This record gives structure tokens, C-alpha cells and sequence, in this order.
């Protein structure tokens, strides 16, 4: 049994480590960076009056 | 010497039509659809009598439509 | 996804052991997703040609459950 | 006065030390490593009166 309740963990820290490669070298890997784009300033409201 | 005739041949018209198929997809590459960076190192060709195959290996795996696109100029 | 180790295509003697498993809905990226209507017609055509000089044989049922093989999944 | 008050306790099973044992000792199985054998016939059915 404690075995069988170990092979889990053995089974996380192999794959959760060599198998993401996998993931790690397929394309768009996290997001966009290093780019920037257009962009505008927000009007507020004032509503003025005499 | 039928199986050697066979993939002697196999493997001989399959060198002349990959080396045109690099100059289309070459083209292409310059006007814009498969874009650039994807670019094959490794191809192996294996032939059994008749029946053969083409593995082409890349650094980054092109998405789906590129799939189809290379696969057509092959063709 | 079944999940092997990394494989040398370069070496025919390399050998293969699997690794683990993975579920993904991704489907397979093959052909005939350009030329699907040239197939379904082309076996449409097949099948209501077998049944014309059949016994009549509902060839609404046919086209329709035809339909059903690839709306399967491998599990 | 603290047999009233200490109600219950509070401890970690056998079975995750039994595996952070297994794990800190990597040792091949059928080994007849007494240290872990030792462990392996303990119980905690008396901790509170302890």
C-alpha cells in the first residue's frame, strides 16, 4: 500500500518535469512581450456652466 | 530482384520530387503562407518493395492550415 | 494521447518505450478535412448505387447513420 | 483537570510518514532494511493517554 500511495508522487515529479518540455517547446509560449501598441487618452465628464 | 527494382525506383523519383517541392514551397514562403521559421532539418524515406514513406522532422511544429498547405504542394 | 519517449527518426535500431498518457480534444489534423464533400459525395453515390438494385432499403436511413462513424472518440 | 480539558489531539497518521520515510530512504525493496521494518508494527490506537 504504501507503494501503490507513493507511485503517484513518483508518477507528479517524473511528468511535471520531463514531460513539460513538451508544453514548454510548443509554439506561443506565454504571451505577448517586448510589443507595444496605439493607443488614446479616456475624457472624463465635467459639465460645465456660466 | 524484383523487391530491390522496386525500391531502387521508389526511392529514386522520390530525391527529384522533393527537391521541387522545396523550390514551391520556397516561393510560397516568400509571398506570404507558410511564413518563415518553418523549415524542416531531418527527412528520412523509408521504402518497403512498393509501399514507401516521407518523414520530415521541424524545430517548430507549423499549425494546422500549414499542415494542409505543405502537404498539397507535396502532392 | 498515449506519450512515448523522444524517438532518433535518423537510426533505424532506435527502439521505443512509452511514457505515460494525456486527454486532449485536439483532433487529428489529417487530410480529406479540403476535400470532404469530394468523399461524402463519392461514397453517397456508392452507397445509393448499391441500393438502387437492392431491395430498397431506406437510403435515408443509410445517409444519415453513415454519418455517425466519425462522431466517435477513443476512449 | 487535563484529562477534562485536553479533549482531542492532534498527530499525523502512519501512512505519510511511513511514505516520507520511503522517501527519504531510498533503499530497494526486499532489502531487509530493519529500520523500516521496526516501523511498519507501530499503531496509534493509545496517544491520548500518552
Amino acid at each position: 500500500p504504501n507503494d501503490e500511495a507513493t507511485i503517484k508522487a513518483l508518477d507528479n515529479v517524473i511528468k511535471q518535469i520531463e514531460a513539460l518540455s513538451v508544453i514548454v517547446n510548443r509554439s506561443e509560449k506565454a504571451d505577448d512581450a517586448q510589443i507595444l501598441g496605439p493607443n488614446t487618452y479616456k475624457q472624463l465628464l465635467e459639465h460645465l456652466f456660466s | 530482384w524484383t523487391g530491390t527494382q522496386n525500391d531502387l525506383v521508389n526511392v529514386s523519383n522520390h530525391h527529384m520530387a522533393y527537391d521541387e517541392y522545396k523550390k514551391r514551397v520556397a516561393e510560397l514562403q516568400r509571398q506570404g503562407k507558410i511564413s518563415i521559421d518553418v523549415n524542416d532539418k531531418h527527412h528520412i524515406v523509408r521504402v518497403f518493395g512498393d509501399d514507401s514513406t516521407f518523414i520530415m522532422t521541424y524545430d517548430e511544429p507549423p499549425s494546422a492550415e500549414e499542415v494542409h498547405l505543405m502537404c498539397a504542394t507535396f502532392v | 494521447r498515449i506519450m512515448f519517449k523522444k524517438y532518433d527518426y535518423s537510426n533505424f535500431n532506435e527502439k521505443l518505450v512509452l511514457k505515460g498518457e494525456q486527454m486532449t480534444n485536439e483532433p487529428p489534423t489529417l487530410l480529406a478535412t479540403t476535400h470532404y464533400e469530394e468523399m461524402d459525395k463519392k461514397r453517397i453515390d456508392a452507397l445509393i448505387k448499391a441500393n438502387q438494385r437492392a431491395g430498397n432499403i431506406l437510403s435515408q436511413s443509410s445517409i444519415e447513420r453513415c454519418r455517425y462513424t466519425d462522431s466517435l472518440d477513443l476512449v | 483537570l487535563d484529562r477534562a480539558f485536553l479533549d482531542g489531539v492532534g498527530f499525523t497518521p502512519l501512512a505519510e510518514k511511513q511514505q516520507q520515510l520511503q522517501l527519504q530512504l531510498k533503499t530497494n525493496i526486499l532489502t531487509a532494511n530493519l529500520i523500516r521494518s521496526a516501523i511498519n508494527g507501530m499503531n496509534t490506537e493509545s496517544n491520548l493517554e500518552v
